[PDB]
């Protein structure tokens, strides 16, 4: 009955957050879930770009009061409903906290036959990212095997734990050149978090470095749709299996979150 | 998932007696105690043991919501009402109708919201933001704080009248440092809750239980429950020995 | 004396190489004999220190929280580049207000020992931290890669700066280009869009090639310019620094918040006053 | 640094006369004109002909500084003043002491700031944000606006007393379209400066200049200068005809 909500994040730019959000959403749809994908990079939208879509309206039109969320939904590959964001619209480059809250609350109107909401967050760890991450039920950090990505992911985990008491994080290694590289990267991250924090990290697995992803970005088609048998796409199906076995939320927590009414039952 | 608080300690029996004091009334409840003591378990237990058992249980954390956003969270709003009100929506009070509203960290509630909370307690009415049509609500308030409300009254940060309205038979939680003999029982309970919500499974051996009984736990219980979650992710369905604990919880020689 | 050149390295899109460019451009400029300062303006998610393998004793968090002054956090890096390190996840640094950004930019007036060298490494995105530092700088250097998302985000940043702030002149650097002709074609893709929709002046700086030596350098937490001095990427950084060093100096203050405004006035008592 | 007022038109001739007429006084100047008409160039030329020529020239754009920052920018602040006030620092009034402060887009100044500006005009003193210590400065004010300040006084958005204090010596900048006979001269000036700063080089043939003179110039001069800079980046050292000038400059 509750809707699973996954915030795809990781702090560091360019580690594959949007590629992961897009292709995980597709892989979940392919597994048989009803999936919605919110582009929460609100003023620098990329989900539509990666799928080659040209929305007539976006969240800018909702935020500015010209239409409702249901008006902007797009029926994407495998029936993933896409909520498209804006690309440089003044209105969307700084939403107030009240506008964030109103937007997150507005999703309760389109929740009807929905199993999973995937939220693609912007780069960084500012208040907007953190509001979307906190509003979700699961936090999926995308990490690459470079010191800057490990440091930024750790900084995000530290902020969410220190300032908001969050303790459970899902870690996906992306662009690994071997499965052992993904495992070794998870080991590097857990070394730092074990040393300084008390948090629970689950290793979800790895998305391999794959030229098919680069080709798909150039084609502006999801690698999962355009190269369904590439290593990256097979890896997304495996990740989707892991994600689908996550426990569903039971109770509302006390703060701003998606679909609170359904959590109250 | 209603269980009487587990444990054999004196402290927890006092807490159970405080709960029995208010369990058969429909009055507002106040839960005092250090952060992480277990107040939401108490509130949901009270909810189950009341006529409102089948109604909604709605939590709000005043310390986890910005001051400027709390009014809309609590009372809801109408679509035209303010810049971010893009839809009309019921707030937490309206969602709690016929049930219980768990108002946690009320020591962080701003004074205007304390005024409106008192209005709900006394008149059983409220208005959504951007509307002044009066609405009725039949909700039981269970409030909680880890702060010294009497010092807040003296600092001017908490309203005296609200204090006298809420502070009648406060449930006073005991920190874990006063309940060491309960830790083993607590661990079983936490595992059981984890299994019940399909979140994982573990089993401790006696050496690990002993090390955890030797650990300090300033974060109280929540800290214990966090460690149980963490171990169920480190070693899913595994057996937890001292070597399976994170290094800081190992107390073989101390 | 002379005005300070101030370059904001930006681009909107994440992972296009903004920090690698800021760091190695700063080192290359220092190699030419310039006194260089490098500000990590990713204020809550510092990466300059990470790329350089440094562990600063103090950061901008110490300034914001009133424990020291801005001068006290300057860190001597490779080639003598002086670094103003940012914070990583520090609660005081992860949601700075516009007034805090402005107070910080103003605080930089306390500095008079650099030439042509405030390199500002901006965060991803086009929010207020980015835009305030980009507007406070004298040259805007957009780092772009040959993917639709980088082109789209760079365009959106150019469009915001033009539409909302009247900015018309932008420098464009192609990074991770698999050949020089690919970077030139990339510049042309971007200018096809900006020519169609805007009235802006885009200047092509050139290309930093895709180079394995950058990836190795990032793993080692050393600047590619120093760790691999003869790789093609480091030679390209030397070339870009020479071009940057030939850019015209700022002449006059514009009327808004910008770095080192008291030196733009070009008056001894004004320059002495702050 | 002083740019020259070029052109043969009667409007620019008058402006040049006025620079000399007001050279002997520190009277506040108010320059009215559409956006991009050259108001700061006039203000610098006025300063250069004033008794303050060797003092500083400090611009402030009340339209490009957020309302909450403008007081700190104008008056300075002490370190304890507001959350982001991490240093003590003189503001633009102090930086302009002995010289000229150019308040551009004065019609974007908030009303509380208008009261504080009026006080500094009258009493020639001010206080830093976060302080009550009195500061003396001797600054000559040149303000500029593209808005109808009198209707703003009627609407209650601008103060009448401030307006009368600023408007001692008024100057009206003609829009570019009322002085297209100047464009050739302006082009030579723009290009010349562009070359002397090594930012590029361009020439126009006579047909291109005719087409440009046929233009509406919503952005006045500023738009002309942006066009020069754009074509120079576009056709380095080129000769601009009519084909190189193709939408909205294209009239032939
Ligand atoms: N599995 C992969 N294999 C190969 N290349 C990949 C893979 N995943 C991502 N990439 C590359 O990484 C680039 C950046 O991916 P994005 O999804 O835009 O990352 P991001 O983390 O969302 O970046 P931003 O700008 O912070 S939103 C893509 O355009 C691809 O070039
Ligand atoms: N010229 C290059 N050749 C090869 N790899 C490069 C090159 N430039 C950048 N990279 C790679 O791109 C990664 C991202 O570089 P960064 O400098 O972190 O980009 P960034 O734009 O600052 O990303 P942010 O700040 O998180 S938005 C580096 O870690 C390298 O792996
Ligand atoms: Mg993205
Ligand atoms: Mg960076
Ligand atoms: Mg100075
Ligand atoms: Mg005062």
């Amino acid at each position: 009955h509750p809707v699973q909500v996954i915030a795809v994040t990781g702090g560091k730019g360019g580690v594959g957050k949007t590629n992961v959000s897009v292709n995980l959403a597709l892989a979940l749809a392919d597994l048989g879930r009803r999936v919605m994908l919110l582009d929460a990079d609100l003023g620098l939208a990329n989900v539509d770009v990666l799928l080659g879509l040209t929305p007539k309206r976006t969240l800018a039109d909702v935020i500015e009061g010209r239409c409702e969320l249901r008006d902007v939904l797009l029926l994407g590959p495998g029936g993933v409903r896409i909520v498209p964001a804006a690309s440089g619209t003044q209105s969307m480059v700084h939403l107030s906290p009240m506008q964030h809250a109103g937007l997150i609350q507005a999703f309760s109107d389109i929740s009807d036959n929905l199993d999973v909401l995937v939220v693609d967050t912007a780069a960084g760890i500012g208040d907007s990212v953190v509001s979307f991450v906190r509003a979700a039920q699961e936090v999926l950090l995308v990490v690459c095997d470079e010191p800057t990505s490990i440091t930024d992911a750790y900084a995000l985990i530290k902020l969410l734990n220190r300032d908001h008491g969050m303790t459970r994080f899902r870690v996906l290694a992306n662009m690994a050149h071997s499965p052992q590289e993904g495992r070794n990267l998870f080991a590097k991250l857990t070394k730092v978090t074990d040393r300084f924090l008390d948090v629970a990290l689950q290793y979800v697995g790895v998305i391999p470095y794959d030229e098919s992803v680069r080709k798909a970005v150039q084609k502006q088609r999801a690698v999962y749709e355009a190269f369904p048998r590439s290593k990256a796409s097979l890896a997304f199906k495996a990740v989707a299996q892991k994600v689908d076995s996550w426990p569903l939320p039971a109770n509302p927590r006390g703060h701003l979150e998606f679909f609170v009414e359904r959590l109250v039952q | 998932l209603f269980r009487s608080l587990v444990g054999t300690s004196r402290a927890i029996q006092q807490v159970r007696q405080m709960m029995q004091q208010v369990a058969d009334t429909d009055a507002s409840v106040l839960i005092l105690g250090e952060s992480g003591t277990g107040k939401e378990v108490v509130a949901r237990n009270l909810h189950y043991h009341s006529k409102r058992r089948e109604g909604p249980f709605v939590p709000v954390n005043c310390g986890a919501i910005p001051a400027e956003l709390l009014e809309s969270e609590l009372f809801g709003h109408e679509k035209g009402a303010f810049t971010g009100a893009i839809t009309s929506r019921a707030g937490r009070f309206e969602l709690a109708n016929g049930g219980t509203l768990f108002l946690d960290e009320i020591g962080d509630m701003p004074l205007p919201m304390q005024v409106k909370l008192l209005r709900v307690l006394q008149e059983r009415t409220f208005e959504r933001v951007g509307s002044n049509k009066t609405q009725n609500v039949d909700v039981r308030i269970i409030a909680a704080t880890h702060k010294n409300l009497e010092k807040m009254i003296e600092d001017g940060t908490f309203r005296e009248d609200l204090y006298y309205r809420l502070n009648v038979f406060p449930i006073e939680m005991a920190p874990l440092r006063e309940r060491v003999e309960d830790i083993a029982l607590l661990l079983n309970e936490l595992i059981s809750r984890m299994e019940h919500e399909k979140r994982g499974s573990i089993r401790f051996n006696s050496a690990a239980i002993m090390s955890l009984c030797r650990h300090d736990w300033p974060g109280n219980v929540r800290e214990l429950a966090n460690l149980v979650e963490r171990l169920a992710i480190m070693h899913p369905y595994g057996v937890i020995g001292v070597g399976e604990l994170p290094k800081k919880f190992r107390h073989v020689d101390d």
